[PDB]
């Protein structure tokens, strides 16, 4: 739905002559957004939610969440002489907190 | 008037980690109370003669 078999064919000039079949193609272009996703940092399919427990590093406590929530979600923190639970909507583009 | 501590009260408990529900307790009460006296008020009465 993001990107059609038929965009591939009228780009890459191979409309006319396929040079190549259909299934090779589907791999390609799994192949080319399996690519983009992990070179560019921007998560990918639909959502995801990601548990994990962050370590502190520093004095005052620098938190980088290993992958960036969307925009203004609150990140929640529990355990490890946290007594109560609490929330932190975080940095949009950077994870640094 | 004297005064009667009706009870104590507890004062939030043991908590290892915040969890923010015992915080102030409940205490007790000092009672002002109060209280009077009574009287008897009794009489008698001889004429001048019977009685000497």
């Amino acid at each position: 739905t993001l990107l059609p078999l038929q965009t591939i064919r009228e780009h890459a000039k191979c409309d006319d002559n396929p040079r190549v079949t259909d299934d090779l193609l589907k791999l390609y272009r799994e192949a080319a957004f399996e690519a983009a996703e992990l070179y560019t940092g921007l998560s990918f399919t639909p959502e995801k939610t990601i548990v994990e427990p962050i370590r502190l590093k520093g004095r005052r406590g620098k938190i980088i969440l290993s992958a960036t929530p969307i925009a203004g979600r609150p990140v929640v923190f529990y355990g490890g002489g946290l007594g109560s639970p609490l929330e932190l909507i975080p940095r949009p583009g950077s994870n640094v907190l | 008037t004297y005064m009667k501590i009706a009870d104590y009260g507890q004062l939030g408990e043991y908590t290892c980690d915040a969890k923010c529900d015992a915080e102030f307790g409940e205490p007790g009460n000092i009672r002002h109370l109060e209280g009077k006296t009574y009287d008897y008020r009794g009489v008698f009465c001889f004429n001048r003669k019977n009685l000497q």
